[PDB]
């Protein structure tokens, strides 16, 4: 049979968190 | 094969076509009466009747699964052939 | 796909993330639009025997 | 033949509530013709609302006056308060519509309904 | 039976049996049936009378706290004296269950409204007003909210037609959206499916 | 002669602008409004052909009617429609707004948008997919585009 | 005296009492969508009722699909093969991703964030390109039916579905980036719309507006269908009842959602897609143009349809706009006696009067927006 | 198997504090939310060049209905009358009669497209392949009445669209 | 009688009427509600237009799917006018302008299109005809709008004999350049006396002169129920509008009696009541918005 | 005694929106179908 | 082609100048596209019709046409079917 299947070790990992990088400078830094 | 009315008006393949004092002809002025001009009576008249050597065919009508249900046909009488009801394909047992 | 690297660099560095590695334009590592023919498998009362309804 | 009532414990406070409905829908015509800014008089509104009350003039069951003064209720405040657009008002005069022939004759001309 | 047939539950089918014994002896003045589906779903049918403080019991009761009302609904069966019938979908998510509640009424008999109960009921009843003309005393403010503003009639009711009685159109002479009978370009085509064979056994009903 | 190549001149000139800077103002009414919302969308993007994203009523030159027209909102339709200044056209968008589609047969529905509003382009499909609906944006600029106000000005 | 202000024809008109800048009173009407689908539904078979349920939530076809295709599979007694099942929870959770979209970049378009729209609605359309691979329409797929999905999937479509849910948490990303910190934003839902948990449940409010307000309630964890008891997710909880935290609680459901579509496409099984019962589905075009008993079959589900038989259920899902019920009922028949559609839309949009007391004009905007309404299920 | 979106109670140590009355003093999430519109602004759009280019589609697209015949030329309709049966629009109106040469055909396949709901259950009820949907969605038309199509109009998108038809049915036949 | 014009239905939207009209001059004032009252019955319309088809875009609603035809037609074209009408068991001819204009003058537009549409219409079997004059055309009338339109009047009264020949008076309503007129004048009051019609009660009699054997040959003058003097028409006009483009031909016309011919039969011998003007003036002049009723005869 | 004593005919006809036309020129047929003589069932 | 392109742009028609006595210099249509190509454009295969061609049919039309609604040769529907009733014709001869 032929049929529309996941490949035989799965996939890859998918990321489904929350990535807000921080960036910039500290607070005391930036005054 | 298609034919003409002598209005002018094309007869489709059921054979409709307006009588000349038919006001409804008039959705056809300066526009036209669309027909198909491939009559399936007379392409089906066109093919030739298939000769084989058994007592009883089966038609689904070419390409298996994308023709039509699996029918079987008669073929005793040799006076008339014998007709797919689905497809128009007519058998004649060859003896 | 076609960004120079420098509006690349730009880029990424604008958005705070790496944007080349998730591309939300698709591109070649879709699947083909002309597929082989599947071939389906039957469901469990696509038997000769055994098969009766009522059951 | 012993039923729950609805609001009237009989044909008397049942026409009570017919009567005050009335009175509403009669002080409502001016404003409902000023406001949707009809083509109609006071006159012709106040006789479409007459003949919407004696339409309903033969119903003998409290119950059923009932209803008909909630239903009547809810169309006034659906005139009071500006719901209805003026195409809603003017549905109970029937302008569009060609007159139904009425005696047996014209009936007969134009088809097959009795 | 293991593939193509839905597995039966009979440990929700007994708890259910259960609770419906608890509600119809608890409250034996309203209850006048109880019954558990073959698919697991409690029915309690009523009183009318009983449409107060049932519903309150199952909201407030510490081993029921239907404290939802998912739904609101009304079926018209014309071939009954009480035709509507009103029906009460409550969620318990204490007890994670769900319990049916059902009552009737014909057309001239009030309902109590239950927006004490539940203020969710307060545009269900009222669209049980709109579309099946089932009066409900004591609503706040009860009118129709699903037909248009003059409509007349209402539709769910099954002898009410499928296309109604009035259709719209612009007309340019009045200037305005007018109402006349209804013309149907197409009839409608009623198509008798019914096949003459019985279907389910199980469900056959005693002859005269 | 030469004022009909001048009002010819001037017909090509006047639809050009007017097929060009099409506003629409959409209604809104059922899921054919998804499908705007998705020629409105980068892929699509109609505001490149000069079609702008959401018009007010009172400045639009194209009532989209995108949706079920029932009864109760049907004198609305119109009176938008009549609110809207000259020239004005109108799209109906999918079967319920062509002829009433899946609820043709319905107490409540009117059976098209063309028994209220005079309908330019009908657009088909439940529903048409937004590619369809900016096929038949593009049919109503050409239909602009073969406007002959001016010459129908100069002979009559 | 207070103004009286008719916001005429989503569409709706509202009918607003305000004192000032307050609002005093919200009359939403309602009703310019009603179309009579549920009495359209008595007059045509099971099959044929199907696709009115793909138009009520215009923006979550499939989820309405599952949901009267539980109710009709529950009155049939049968139950969907596996692989349908998950094929099922596969495009709920596409279906919910879609429907997060456009509640999120609505409601943010209508208080004026204008670039996430289009930013979000581009994989809008690739999802709309997975519609349409597996059942040929982009929206109203007509897919899932009683008895399991429609067809199979085709060859790489979950390939592509892998290719789509690797890169979508990075279009959240900057969404969020674009609104959650915003003290624009915030400005516009902090404060907004709050509902008690108590309120919220008397009121029968579901799914978001629940979980807004802390009520640890989703159908999908506490009465579960058909395999969501095999995929493991979380469920965001809010903690103010505001507008808020239900987009917010709407960001990690797409966020959930994604980790949903993972374990689907890891765990999809083989075998056949719709219940092998054929006086319920249809059997195969190649089985039905050979077998006897399979073209009678197909001639009556395609004409008559299959007989329920008699009773009535409630079934419900969680829907990506709360829960979404049918109350079915059968009378024997081929086709449905009764068929309620509870939608979540309908308790929300009648809390919006509550939900709007003590806040301003433009606030209510906001609450339409948090009360994720599409007029088609409202209206029916 | 439940999470807290917002409930964090933020840090009150001088540092926090500062890094807050920054960002309220400083604009940085506002320069954050401009950063991501700039990135987007140097991003190739996702704009195709519509007529010129064309929206991705699959065999399976239910577009613009047409009827089929067999490789002889003979209509495959033998006039069942399943899909307008099955219609959920009732958007199909057929009649029939045998014809000259004894055929079970239609004189009648009507197909009100402003009925139709486009959902393809004509073409999967159908026993012969005559009846399908295909893949034709570029035919808006100026006129409520060109959308009403009769045998001649369904016959003439077959004959127009077969070799496009045939094709999507011969990748997409094995799935039904 | 064909089968396909035998009348059907409720005389509702989806009827069949058995009428089969071909409406010259559609596009104006009085075509407007002709083609409505028309399409409200389920007749077959076939519209002739000279004018942009935009400009025909209101006529698209009056009927149902298919009743109303549209079809280019010249006035000086005898091939469009028999493309028009050859279909048609009525044809009305509207054809009017207050003015006249570069290509087409009074002599155009009422003595030779009237004469080419009747001519036409007898030679292709067309039933019947009706034509619109005004009540005061007279060959020895001071406008060339009133003597080319008797002249035109006579001329299809001799070319089609079989003709319903209508007279109105002066049409007032909402796209009228009656009242319209006067509220936009902001000429002056003589000794002219007029008894103005209503478009509806216009329309009313034209649909009863197709439905009423006994209207063929005739003349009808269709009149207003109340005879004004112009002077305190006028003032009434400016008293319900709320206020304190001509050529010299309309203001000879304004200052032109409408004359009583009660030898012609009129809207009651049609069965139409002549709606009065106080009734509808203020359905007009509610536009010209930004009392006491007129003295009659 | 929270109930009242209606004794008149019940009659819903002014409740029920129909149209004057479709109360008192239809004929309703009440009947059990008759079997349709292709079937046994 | 351009297969570097992102996956819509990849594949593109410039259209004719002239097909069926139109001038499309201007006026391009998506209709314009013949089905064989249209299944390649819409990316239904992967496979042109000059490397896989459309099976030859005596049916198929020779010459596709695009749109033609608002011209003289647009879909006019009419009903397909005979007359239902016979009338009966009165003699053409006199009664006495
Ligand atoms: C700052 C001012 C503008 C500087 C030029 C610029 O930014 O060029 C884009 C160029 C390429 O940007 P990219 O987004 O990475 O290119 C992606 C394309 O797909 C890669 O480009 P491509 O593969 O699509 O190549 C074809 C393209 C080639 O593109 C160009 O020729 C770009 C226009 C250059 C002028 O040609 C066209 O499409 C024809 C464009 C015709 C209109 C140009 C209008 C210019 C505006 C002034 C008038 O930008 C840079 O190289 C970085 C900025 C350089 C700044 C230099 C100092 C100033
Ligand atoms: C600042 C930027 C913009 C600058 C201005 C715009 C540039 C072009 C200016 C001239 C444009 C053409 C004339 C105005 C548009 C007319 C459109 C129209 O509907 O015309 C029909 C109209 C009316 O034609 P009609 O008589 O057929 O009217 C049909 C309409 N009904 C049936 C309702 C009565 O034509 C005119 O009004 C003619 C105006 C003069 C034509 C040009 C003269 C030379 C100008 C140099
Ligand atoms: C030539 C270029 C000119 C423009 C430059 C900037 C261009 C880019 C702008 C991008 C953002 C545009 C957004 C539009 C909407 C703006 C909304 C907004 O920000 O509202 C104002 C917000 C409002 O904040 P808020 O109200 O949202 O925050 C809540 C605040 N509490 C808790 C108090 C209620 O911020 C301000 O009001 C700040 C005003 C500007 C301050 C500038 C810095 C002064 C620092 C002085 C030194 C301090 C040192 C420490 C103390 C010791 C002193 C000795
Ligand atoms: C006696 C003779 C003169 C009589 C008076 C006329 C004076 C000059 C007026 C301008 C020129 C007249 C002709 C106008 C264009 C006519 C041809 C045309 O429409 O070509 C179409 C072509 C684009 O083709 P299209 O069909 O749109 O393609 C579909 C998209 N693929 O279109 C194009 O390629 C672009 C067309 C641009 C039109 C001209 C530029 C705008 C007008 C400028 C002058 C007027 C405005 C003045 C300033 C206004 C305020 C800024
Ligand atoms: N007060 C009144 O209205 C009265 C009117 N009448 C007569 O009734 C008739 C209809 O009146 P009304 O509707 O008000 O007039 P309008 O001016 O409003 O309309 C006249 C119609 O004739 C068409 N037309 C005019 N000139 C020509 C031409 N040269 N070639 C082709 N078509 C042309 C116009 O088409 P287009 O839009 O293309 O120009 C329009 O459709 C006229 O004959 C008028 O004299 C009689 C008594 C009173
Ligand atoms: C502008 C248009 C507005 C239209 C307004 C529509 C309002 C319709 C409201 C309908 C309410 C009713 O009809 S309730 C009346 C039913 N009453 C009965 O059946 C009892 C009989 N009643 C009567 O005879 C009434 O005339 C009286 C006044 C109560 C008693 O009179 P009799 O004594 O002599
Ligand atoms: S035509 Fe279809 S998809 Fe479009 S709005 Fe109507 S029901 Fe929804
Ligand atoms: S696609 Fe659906 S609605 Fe359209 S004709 Fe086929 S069955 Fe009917
Ligand atoms: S289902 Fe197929 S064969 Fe049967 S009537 Fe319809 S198109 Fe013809
Ligand atoms: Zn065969």
């Amino acid at each position: 049979v032929k049929q529309d299947m996941p490949p035989v070790g799965g996939y890859g990992p998918i990321d489904y968190k929350r990535n807000l990088p921080r960036r910039g400078l500290s607070g005391y830094s930036m005054f | 094969g298609v034919r003409t009315s002598p209005t002018g008006e094309k007869v489709t393949h059921t054979g409709q076509v307006y009588d000349d004092e038919d006001y409804r002809r008039v959705r056809f002025v300066g526009r036209q009466k669309e027909v198909n001009e491939n009559f399936a009576i007379d392409l089906i008249a066109e093919q030739p009747v298939s000769q084989v050597g058994s007592r009883v065919i089966s038609c689904d009508g070419g390409g298996g699964a994308l023709g039509h249900p699996r029918v079987y046909i008669n073929l005793d009488k040799e006076t008339k052939t014998g007709t797919c009801g689905y497809c128009g394909l007519q058998f004649r047992q060859q003896h | 796909a076609s960004a120079t690297r420098l509006i690349q660099g730009l880029r990424n560095w604008a958005s705070g993330r790496d944007l080349q590695a998730k591309l939300q334009l698709r591109y070649q590592e879709i699947s083909k639009r002309t597929q082989p023919p599947p071939k389906l498998p039957v469901g469990p009362s696509h038997r000769l025997s055994n098969n009766y309804y009522c059951a | 033949t012993s039923v729950k009532p609805i609001f009237s414990r009989d044909m008397n406070e049942a026409k009570r509530r017919v009567r005050e409905l009335y009175r509403a829908w009669y002080r409502e015509v001016p404003n409902t013709v000023h406001l949707f800014q009809l083509d109609i008089s006071v006159k012709q509104g106040r006789d479409k609302v007459r003949e919407m009350f004696k339409k309903n003039a033969h119903v003998t069951d409290p119950r059923v006056v009932d209803l008909l003064v909630i239903k009547g209720k809810m169309e006034l405040e659906e005139t009071i308060n500006v719901w209805k657009q003026r195409t809603h008002v003017m549905r109970f005069f029937h302008e569009t519509e060609a007159p139904r022939p009425k005696d047996f004759l014209s009936k007969f001309y134009v088809g097959h309904d009795p | 039976t293991r593939p193509t047939v839905r597995p039966r539950n009979d440990v929700a089918h007994k708890q259910l049996s259960a609770f419906g014994e608890y509600v119809a002896e608890i409250l034996p003045k309203y209850v006048q049936q109880v019954q558990v589906s073959c698919f697991s779903e409690l029915e309690i049918c009523i009183h009318p009378d009983g449409v107060i403080p049932v519903l309150t019991f199952l909201r407030d009761h510490s081993n029921a706290q239907f404290k939802s009302l998912a739904d609101l609904t009304a079926v018209d069966i014309p071939t009954r004296q009480n035709r509507f019938e009103i029906v009460y979908n409550l969620l318990s998510l204490r007890f994670n269950s769900r319990i049916r509640v059902k009552t009737y009424t014909d057309e001239l008999t009030p309902v109590e409204s239950s927006v004490s109960v539940y203020k969710a009921a307060n545009w269900y009843e009222r669209e049980i007003w709109d579309m099946f003309g089932v009066f409900f005393a004591n609503h706040p403010d009860l009118r129709r909210i699903l037909t248009d503003y003059g409509f007349e009639g209402h539709p769910f009711r099954k002898d009410f037609p499928l296309s109604g009685y009035v259709e719209l159109r612009y007309d340019d002479e009045v200037k305005r959206v007018v109402a006349e009978p209804v013309e149907l370009a197409q009839e409608f085509r009623k198509f008798d499916l019914n096949s003459p064979w019985e279907a389910f056994p199980a469900y056959r009903q005693p002859p005269e | 002669s030469r004022g009909e190549y001048v009002v010819a001149k001037l017909d090509d000139l006047i639809n050009w602008a007017r097929r060009s800077s099409l506003w629409p103002m959409t209604f809104g009414l059922a899921c054919c409004a998804v499908e705007m919302m998705h020629m409105a969308a980068p892929r699509y993007d109609m505001d490149r052909f000069g079609v702008v994203f959401r018009a007010s009523p009172r400045q639009s030159d194209v009532m989209i009617v995108a949706g079920t027209l029932t009864n109760k909102m049907a004198p609305a339709l119109r009176k938008v429609y009549d609110q809207m200044p000259e020239p004005r056209y109108v799209v109906s968008m999918g079967s319920c707004a062509n002829g009433g589609g899946y609820y043709h047969y319905s107490y409540s529905v009117v059976r098209g948008c063309d028994r209220i509003v005079p309908v330019d382009i009908y657009v088909p499909g439940c529903p048409p997919t937004a590619e369809a609906l900016l096929y038949g944006i593009l049919q109503l600029q050409k239909k602009i585009k073969r406007e002959k106000r001016l010459r129908i000005w100069y002979r009559r | 005296s207070n103004l009286t202000l008719n916001f005429g024809p989503g569409v709706l008109r509202l009918v607003m009492e305000l004192s000032g800048e307050m609002v005093r009173k919200c009359d939403p009407h309602i009703g310019l969508l009603h179309r009579g689908t549920e009495k359209l539904i008595e007059y045509k078979t099971y099959l044929q009722a199907l696709p009115y349920f793909d138009r009520l939530d215009y923006v979550s076809m499939m989820c309405n699909e599952q949901a009267y295709s539980l109710a009709v599979e529950k009155l049939l007694n049968i139950q969907p093969p596996p692989r349908a099942q998950w094929i099922r929870v596969l495009f709920g959770e596409i279906t919910r991703l879609l429907n997060h979209i456009m509640a999120v970049t609505t409601h943010a378009l209508d208080i004026g964030a204008m670039t996430p729209f289009f930013w979000m609605f581009e994989e809008r359309e690739k999802m709309f390109e997975f519609y349409e691979r597996v059942s040929g329409a982009r929206m109203h797929a007509a897919y899932v039916r009683p008895g399991g999905v429609h067809q199979d999937l085709p060859l790489g479509l979950m390939d592509d579905i892998y290719e789509f849910s690797k890169n979508f948490s990075l279009r959240i990303d900057e969404l969020e980036e674009m609104l959650t910190n915003n003290r624009i934003w915030r400005n516009r839902t902090v404060d907004i719309g709050v509902v008690t948990a108590e309120d919220a449940l008397n009121y029968g409010f579901s799914g978001v507006m629940l979980r807004g307000s802390g009520i640890q309630w989703d159908l999908r964890k506490t009465q579960p269908y058909d395999v969501y008891d095999q995929v493991e997710f979380d469920v965001p909880i809010g903690s103010r009842g505001d507008c808020y935290d239900r987009y917010l609680c709407r960001v990690e459901e797409m966020r959930q959602s994604i980790r949903i579509i993972s374990q689907c496409l890891n765990k999809m099984p083989p075998g056949e897609i719709k219940v092998d019962d054929a006086k319920v589905s249809p059997p195969k075009r190649a089985e039905m143009k050979t077998s006897m008993e399979s073209l009678i079959h197909h001639f009556k589900l395609y004409t008559e349809g299959y007989q329920v038989p008699p009773g009535a259920t409630y079934t419900a899902i969680e829907a990506p706009k709360g829960e979404f019920g049918v109350y079915l009922v059968s009378d024997g028949s081929s086709r449905p006696y009764r068929c309620k559609i509870k939608a979540p839309g309908f308790a929300h949009l009648a809390g919006l009067d509550k939900m709007s007391k003590g806040h301003m004009l433009a606030d209510v905007v906001a609450i339409i927006g948090t009360q994720d309404i599409v007029f088609g299920e409202v209206d029916r | 198997t439940y999470k807290y979106v917002n409930l964090r109670e933020p840090s009150m140590d001088m540092k926090s504090v500062t890094d807050r009355a920054a960002q309220t003093l400083l604009w940085t999430e506002l320069i954050r939310g401009l950063g991501m519109t700039l990135s987007y602004l140097f991003r190739e759009p996702a704009t195709i060049n519509y007529p010129f280019e064309k929206g991705p589609l699959s065999p399976r697209f239910r577009g613009e209905h047409a009827l089929r015949r067999y490789p002889s030329g003979e209509e495959r309709c033998i006039a069942c009358k399943l899909c307008e049966a099955v219609c959920p629009a009732q958007a199909i109106t057929i009649e029939a009669e045998p014809r000259a040469d004894g055929s079970r055909r239609t004189t009648r396949y009507d197909i009100d497209m402003t009925k139709c709901i486009y959902c393809g259950f004509c073409q999967e009820a159908c026993p012969v392949d005559a009846i399908v949907e295909g893949p034709n969605f570029e035919f808006s038309t100026e006129t409520h009445e060109e959308l009403l199509y009769n045998k001649e109009k369904l016959l003439n998108n077959g004959d127009k669209w077969e070799a496009e038809i045939a094709a999507n049915i011969q990748a997409d036949y094995l799935y039904r | 009688l064909h089968h396909a014009v035998i009348p059907h239905g409720k005389g509702g939207r989806s009827s069949v009427s058995g009428i089969v009209a071909t409406v010259f001059g559609a596009t104006g004032f009085l075509g407007r509600y002709l083609v409505n009252h028309l399409g409200r019955m389920g007749s077959q319309v076939i519209v002739p237009y000279r004018c942009e088809p935009y400009d025909t875009m209101h006529l698209r609603p009056m009927g149902d799917l298919g009743q109303i035809i549209f079809m280019d037609w010249n006035g000086r074209d005898k091939d469009s006018i028999r493309r028009a009408v050859e279909h048609s068991n009525v044809v009305i001819n509207l054809v009017g302008r207050e003015w006249e204009t570069k290509n087409f003058d009074f002599e155009d537009v009422f003595v030779k299109i009237p004469q080419a549409i009747a001519q036409v219409s007898k030679e292709a079997g067309v039933e019947k005809f009706i034509h619109i004059s005004h009540l005061n055309a007279d060959i020895k009338s001071s406008s060339k709008y009133l003597r080319n339109k008797a002249v035109g009047e006579k001329e299809v009264r001799e070319t089609f004999p079989e003709a319903t020949i209508i007279k109105p008076a002066d049409i007032f309503g909402r796209e009228d350049r009656f009242l319209n007129y006067f509220a936009n004048i902001r000429s002056l009051g003589k000794k002219t006396v007029k008894q103005p019609v209503y478009i509806v009660d216009v329309t009313k009699g034209i649909i009863n002169a197709i439905k009423d054997p006994d209207a063929r040959g005739k003349t009808f003058a269709f009149v207003g129920p109340n005879r004004y003097l112009l002077f305190d028409l006028v003032q009434y006009v400016f008293a319900v509008a709320h206020r304190p483009w001509t050529t010299r031909d309309k203001v000879e016309r304004i200052h032109t009696t409408d004359r009583t011919l009660p030898h012609l039969p009129g809207l009651e011998d049609l069965g139409v009541q002549a709606t009065p003007l106080e009734l509808k003036a203020i359905e007009v002049l509610r536009r010209h918005r930004t009392v006491q009723p007129a003295k009659t005869v | 005694t929270q109930l009242i004593t209606v004794d008149e005919k019940l009659d819903i006809t002014t409740l029920t929106g129909v149209p004057e036309e479709h109360i008192k020129t239809r004929k309703a047929r009440i009947f059990v179908p008759a079997r349709n003589n292709m079937q046994s069932g | 082609e351009d297969n570097k392109q992102f996956f819509g742009r990849h594949r593109w028609v410039i259209y004719t100048t002239e097909m069926n006595g139109k001038n499309t210099f201007w006026d391009v249509d998506g209709s314009m596209v013949p089905p064989e190509w249209h299944r390649w454009l819409h990316c239904m295969t992967d496979d042109p019709p000059t490397v896989k061609p459309p099976t030859a049919r005596k049916f198929i039309w020779t010459n596709h046409k695009f749109n033609l609604s608002g011209t003289p040769q647009q879909y006019v529907p009419y009903s397909t079917t005979r007359k239902k009733i016979q009338e009966w014709v009165p003699p053409s001869t006199p009664y006495k």
